[PDB]
């Protein structure tokens, strides 16, 4: 689990809560500029 | 809360305001003191410039979700 | 304003939810002004 997305449209077109975890750190954004909408990272 | 904008919008912006987006994106704690420093820039941010488009509860996209100047 | 609570705890039964008790303390109450009807977890891949 890299994290979560929450919202109504869930696609940054409407306001879209993005949550990500890296090491013990947590990084959060709500923005409309498109995310890593493809979730991929190579394990 | 700083920008280049219409000399009309200088007289406006504060939290919890009338309509949808000016409440929703600005849903802040009650206390405020709405004041503004501004000066005309039609010779600096214009010649010739039209880049002045700006954007259920909290359904904000990208008062209203779309308006523009130039 | 979006509210998050959490735990980290030792379960030996990695398949399945445990019996017994757990209460979650808060992490954050973010002042964001959003609405929610959907969510998805984001995952890495081989």
């Amino acid at each position: 689990i890299r994290g979560w997305i929450f919202g109504t449209t869930l696609d940054s077109k409407t306001q879209s809560l993005l949550i990500v975890n890296n090491a013990t750190n947590v990084v959060i954004k709500v923005c409309e500029f498109q995310f890593c909408n493809d979730p991929f990272l190579g394990v | 809360d700083s920008f280049v904008i219409r000399g009309d919008e200088v007289r406006q912006i504060a939290p919890g305001q009338t309509g949808k987006i000016a409440d929703y994106n600005y849903k802040l704690p009650d206390d405020f003191t709405g004041c503004v420093i501004a000066w005309n820039s039609n010779n600096l941010d214009s010649k010739g410039n039209y880049n002045y488009l700006y954007r259920k509860p909290f359904e904000r996209d990208i008062y209203f979700p779309l308006q523009s100047y130039g | 304003y979006f509210k998050i609570y959490s735990k980290h705890t030792p379960i030996n039964l990695v398949r399945d939810l445990p019996q017994g008790f757990s209460a979650l303390e808060p992490l954050v109450d973010l002042p964001i002004g959003i609405n929610i009807t959907r969510f998805q977890t984001l995952l890495a891949l081989h």
